DNA sequence: CTTGACAAAAGTGTTAAATTGTGCTATACTGGGAGCCGTCACGGATGC
DNA sequence: GCATCCGTGAGTCGAGGAAGCACAATTTAACACTTTTGTCAAG
């Protein structure tokens, strides 16, 4: 998040552009409280059998 | 004339033969009710 | 018995849609007015 | 409040069939197969 | 900045519903014997 900050200094439009969406995905993993690794499943759920009978 | 006065319509009518089909829509295999009945199985919602 | 119908509950088609989020992973949670989990299963899914 | 007698009825121990799970075949084989096809609109996405 | 691609969207009810084989390991069906109710007289 502070380098994505300082680099939305930058005079190029585009670049602060990219940083901002970088910032704002990293913004919402910051205050929900989850892990970035959780998008990677180690465990799958499976679903109650009488929802697929 | 009217059957139910005897009086005449106040103008003449067009009044001939026609040839009327009566067709498959019939009422008798449409009307349908339903306070309870089978229900569905994952959502538990009424069948249709 | 001549009675008038009681209050109505939770459907059972919102708790279908509770358990297919969650074999997507995803961790759907239903809070109350001091956001505590309210449990909708009535106990029955709690380890 | 019982007290013995009996008669099924459920429980237990062997016992064999019947079913189910697994290993094994020795000439030489060495890169798949159906896709084939009449919309049009938007937003977005790196790419350049 | 600009084609090009990828993705997503496009009304509601109804009514139609191609090996075999041997051998081991495991489960299951039958009995045979107890142990336990259930049901009687006796009170």
């Amino acid at each position: 998040e502070k380098e994505l900050l300082e680099e939305m200094k930058h005079p190029s439009r585009a670049r602060r552009a990219k940083a901002r969406k970088r910032l704002e995905v990293v913004r919402a993993f910051l205050d929900s409280g989850n892990r970035p690794e959780w998008m990677i499943l180690e465990a799958v759920p499976v679903l109650p059998p009488d929802l697929r009978p | 004339y009217d059957g139910r006065t005897g009086e005449p319509i106040e103008g003449p009518i067009v009044v001939g033969q026609m040839f009327i089909m009566k067709l498959y829509h019939m009422v008798e295999d449409k009307m349908h009710a339903r306070s309870t009945g089978p229900y569905s199985l994952i959502t538990q919602q009424p069948l249709g | 018995k001549g009675e008038d119908v009681p209050e109505p509950s939770v459907p059972e088609s919102f708790r279908v849609l509770v358990k297919e989020l969650q074999a997507l992973a995803l961790d759907v949670q239903t809070l109350d007015e001091k956001d505590n989990p309210v449990d909708i299963f009535e106990g029955l899914a709690s380890k």
